[PDB]
RNA sequence: AUGUUCUAACGUUGACCCGUAAUCCGGGUUGCGGACAGUGUCUGGUGGGUAGUUUGACUGGGGCGGUCU
RNA sequence: AAUUCCUUGUCGGGUAAGUUCCGACCUGCACGAAUGGCGUAAUGAUGGCCAGGCUGUCUCCACCCGAGACUCAGUGAAAUU
RNA sequence: GCUCGCCGGAAGACCAAGGGUUCCUGUCCAACGUUAAUCGGGGCAGGGUGAGUCGACCCCUAAGGCGAGGCCGAAAGGCGUAGUCGAUGGGAAACAGGUUAAUAUUCCUGUACUUGGUGUUACUGCGAAGGGGGGACGGAGAAGGCUAUGUUGGCCGGGCGACGGUUGUCCCGGUUUAAGCGUGUAGGCUGGUUUUCCAGGCAAAUCCGGAAAAUCAAGGCUGAGGCGUGAUGACGAGGCACUACGGUGCUGAAGCAACAAAUGCCCUGCUUCCAGGAAAAGCCUCUAAGCAUCAGGUAACAUCAAAUCGUACCCCAAACCGACACAGGUGGUCAGGUAGAGAAUACCAAGGCGCUUGAGAGAACUCGGGUGAAGGAACUAGGCAAAAUGGUGCCGUAACUUCGGGAGAAGGCACGCUGAUAUGUAGGUGAGGUCCCUCGCGGAUGGAGCUGAAAUCAGUCGAAGAUACCAGCUGGCUGCAACUGUUUAUUAAAAACACAGCACUGUGCAAACACGAAAGUGGACGUAUACGGUGUGACGCCUGCCCGGUGCCGGAAGGUUAAUU
RNA sequence: AGGACCGAACCGACUAAUGUUGAAAAAUUAGCGGAUGACUUGUGGCUGGGGGUGAAAGGCCAAUCAAACCGGGAGAUAGCU
RNA sequence: GCGGGGUGGAGCAGCCUGGUAGCUCGUCGGGCUCAUAACCCGAAGGUCGUCGGUUCAAAUCCGGCCCCCGCAACCA
């Protein structure tokens, strides 16, 4: 549910919170946790390679099952959990053989719901099948791009793909971007949409809330000196040049895709 | 006011000590120069 | 010269086996691509991203104007 | 007008008297709509202006208490030439 | 030595880091010491640091470093796997009293504890480079229960006062005791227990996970404090005897209770929130290969071992960082009284100091303060500076507003002491007794003592009762930036930067993009509700016309046009 | 509850005066701002010079910064003093 | 200081590249209408800022003057 904070201080006036009462209040399932320490956006040369990354809260990594290859064995949803590592919530599921795993939580999934993977699974949200076995027109998420590799497409809160066509060995997918893409029919997908669609309605409200998420400030190129950035310079507010990145490439319209290896799979670009 | 030299024996030894010098070709060139010059104290190691 | 089809070069940041106590690497089996991609030499375009430099003299101070055979 | 040269524009307010301030006017040298326009409660060691209190800020200084300056003994510089 | 003054959330004490003999004694005073020096952190000589338990080392890992092979690179080299290092983090165990000139949880005295070896006994399934558990984790908040600690009474020992009074409702001092071991408490958490099964935990497992059944309800785990013992002891005022008159020797009373009470402890708890909160070993358990009257395991005794290195002294400083015995800088720990909300402030304790030139004088002028007739911003670029305001309770409070604010708006009134209510009240705390019980560290009753606001009424002193210290000036109109934040170390703190929000635009994952001759790495163990770039800058009302130029995007006939031939 | 309020420690640096051969190559005194957070701080680590890092001031990178320091080319060159 | 412009009543061409004044609107005359506007048909109207120079000949080319626009007017 989406709740607007009362303006008892100027940092609270604009805050809008997404509060989900279904989420587990306790600690996560410890056998499926590992550490993931922070980078500051620095590579193995030690240099900043992605700007504006630093600080924020410590976070444990939850091992999420994006492969969904434990076929033929039913699982029951134990609880939904907050995952700091992504926009979607995750669900702890218990397989009938006694194994527990985390999955991405689809829309509508609640504790006690039964799920299954494999060729003979029912066409029901949270069930995973090869897209050969999934009806054309279906909404799916967590879509594999290569068979066995694990889901890579439509994993963010509220996302999904539509299976628009099936032609031999391949299915055509409409992606959230608007791209039409071919994928091998043996690739798995999970029925339904990713949950937590209200994610996008949140309003952080204040500068510090972005700092908590490990985002450091952006300084505009036009606020700099010429030595620092192409936009830098001027006595007063001046510009008078075509917008570019800090490294001099045009940054308002110029296309940057260059991958002739994967062009064959793209039926229609997002446009 | 806080001045530039803030001593730490661990940082001294790790930064400029004999083993640090020996670890790289350019460090070994430092030692070679200092031996050739005939320095009494090759490194900060004490 | 296009178009298709193929596999056998080449790709794989799919899976699985082995070295092996190892998310490296290599070998193996398979799948998927496939003479494309990518790389080398040559070549047109673009290229203040970067570099080296040039940007005259006269002049009732210099600039600006004017001049220069 | 953080923008207006002419300019202390003009008219009104506030003052005995106001090149500043506030409100109008439009004749915009040379405002203007995300190099955003116009508003805006709250906020500000932010710029302007007005009042009450308060005062040695001032008319216009006086006196006092201490540390130096001054004399004595000891030690003992400097720039410069 | 006596007086005086100063610090006392420090200018006292204890450390770490850093330093290194500055420590303690004798001796010397040339140089050092901003003066003299008999003195010294100075010179010279001698002395002084004692550990199974404190720390290091050691075991374990974080970020990170190095890195067999490997991959890559003219060379040098780069990157990285297996590994191996790397604390600022996890991992056994000791306390009290006494002692030196100078060390002490180290010496000594008393009383403990821990881990390993080895042996005798009694049993007995042991076995890991593997599985599982545990270690093991956030912020804020709220309490209850305690204690350190203090206060007062009682008790004990001393006093009966330089000047009126002072055998008391009087004055001064003491009233201290550990670890350990027993107890298992206030409180926290958790149903036990037994059977049967089983696509899981890289193989197995009796372990863990799951499933189905019995059975029964108290099982267990954790835990401050208290209490008991340790302790017939230790310590103890003060007296007494020496004295080398510095100090040693000797002895030794009382040693309780109530109340108050931490920011410490229970508490790694509990409640709640979103930003979702290390790792590995020790440790516990399970088995595999193996071994099987052998090892191995476990228990109980008995012995033996616990090496090495640090340990002086300074440490908010004259010993460290600042060229100085330099108004500077420097992490952690301790936390007495009265007043107070308080770690503010004032005065004090314990403790420590008077800051290494003095003596006079009492000119101008400079510095830091005090007070000022009448006036009251006339000063000045400008109320700059100073003056003023200041507490608590109550009454009261405007425009405007995003309904939170504005607001401590503004303005006002009370305030000391003494008595009464009430020889001390409401409250808090609670002894004995009285009972009850699954007899405890139990319950109920009960109220002794102890503590103790706040108010009203009545008096009363002063010029003045928030008397000192301490402690908002306030209002009106306006520009700019929404706000909190950031910035030119050392002349600019702002209207600049950032910001939540907005928009454009790239990017389909081997993403774009960035660092890298490369291999790789970041982006991200993310996936378009995601990431990157660019502009704008909360919110409200909105954001008009122009594609000629110049960029970009799309097209692709025609012309022109490279290497090539 | 809160980048809430008032206020010590702590972090900072708005005003004045002093100092300016300083007590000090950036301080002191009196006032001043934040003070549960985009806070502050210890210990270790990482990024290297046309390079880093920068809530952006050409700031900072050992009292040095519109291109650090050190050594070398090196007795650079100097129609200039 | 440096560029630019002064052409029928209005706005605007013709200047370069000497001989030659165009365009749209307005004006006037006739029509259409009951009248007016509209609309139709026919006309008139700038020796070209002024003054000189040059040339066989000047809107034109050169110079002065007058007028009206720009720009520039700086560093201590
Ligand atoms: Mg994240
Ligand atoms: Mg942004
Ligand atoms: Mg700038
Ligand atoms: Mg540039
Ligand atoms: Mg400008
Ligand atoms: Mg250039
Ligand atoms: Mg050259
Ligand atoms: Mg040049
Ligand atoms: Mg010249
Ligand atoms: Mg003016
Ligand atoms: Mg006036
Ligand atoms: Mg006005
Ligand atoms: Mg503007
Ligand atoms: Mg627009
Ligand atoms: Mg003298
Ligand atoms: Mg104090
Ligand atoms: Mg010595
Ligand atoms: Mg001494
Ligand atoms: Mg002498
Ligand atoms: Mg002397
Ligand atoms: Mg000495
Ligand atoms: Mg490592
Ligand atoms: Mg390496
Ligand atoms: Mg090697
Ligand atoms: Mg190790
Ligand atoms: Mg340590
Ligand atoms: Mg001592
Ligand atoms: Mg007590
Ligand atoms: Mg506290
Ligand atoms: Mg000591
Ligand atoms: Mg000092
Ligand atoms: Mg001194
Ligand atoms: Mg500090
Ligand atoms: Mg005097
Ligand atoms: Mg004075
Ligand atoms: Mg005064
Ligand atoms: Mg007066
Ligand atoms: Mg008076
Ligand atoms: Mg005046
Ligand atoms: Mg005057
Ligand atoms: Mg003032
Ligand atoms: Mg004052
Ligand atoms: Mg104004
Ligand atoms: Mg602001
Ligand atoms: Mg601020
Ligand atoms: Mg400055
Ligand atoms: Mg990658
Ligand atoms: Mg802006
Ligand atoms: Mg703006
Ligand atoms: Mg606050
Ligand atoms: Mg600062
Ligand atoms: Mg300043
Ligand atoms: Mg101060
Ligand atoms: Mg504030
Ligand atoms: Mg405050
Ligand atoms: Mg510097
Ligand atoms: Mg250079
Ligand atoms: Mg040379
Ligand atoms: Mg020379």
């Amino acid at each position: 549910a989406v709740v607007k904070c009362k303006p008892t201080s100027p940092g609270r006036r604009h805050v809008v919170k997404v509060v989900n009462p279904e989420l587990h209040k306790g600690k996560p399932f410890a056998p499926l946790l590992e550490k993931n320490s922070k980078s500051g956006g620095r590579n193995n040369n030690g240099r900043i390679t992605t700007r504006h990354i630093g600080g924020g809260h410590k976070q444990a990594y939850r091992i999420v099952d994006f492969k969904r290859n434990k076929d033929g064995i039913p699982a029951v949803v134990e609880r939904l959990e907050y995952d700091p590592n992504r926009s979607a919530n995750i669900a702890l599921v218990l397989y009938k053989d006694g194994e527990r795993r985390y999955i991405l939580a689809p829309k509508g999934l609640k504790a006690g719901d039964q799920i299954q993977s494999g060729v003979d699974a029912a066409i029901k949200p949270g069930n995973t099948l090869p897209m050969r076995n999934i009806p054309v027109g279906s909404t799916v998420h967590n879509v594999e791009m290569k068979p066995g590799k694990g889901g890579q497409l439509a994993r963010s809160a509220g996302t999904y793909v539509q299976i628009v066509a099936r032609d031999g060995a391949y299915v055509t997918l409409r992606l959230r971007s608007g791209e039409m893409r071919k994928v091998e029919a043996d690739c798995r997908a999970t029925l339904g949409e990713v949950g937590n669609a209200e994610h996008m309605l949140r309003v952080l409200g204040k500068a510090g809330a972005a700092r908590w998420r490990g985002v450091r400030p952006t300084v505009r190129g036009t606020a700099m000196n010429p030595v620092d950035h192409p936009h830098g310079g001027g006595e007063g507010r001046n510009f008078g040049k075509h917008p570019v990145t800090p490294w001099g490439v045009q940054t308002k319209g110029k296309k940057t895709r260059s991958n002739k290896r994967t062009d064959k799979f793209i039926v229609r670009r997002r446009s | 006011m806080k001045r530039t030299f803030q001593p730490s024996v661990l940082k001294r030894n790790r930064s400029h000590g004999f083993r640090a010098r020996m670890a790289t070709k350019n460090g070994r060139q430092v030692l070679a120069r200092r031996r050739a010059k005939g320095r009494a104290r090759l490194t900060v190691s004490k």
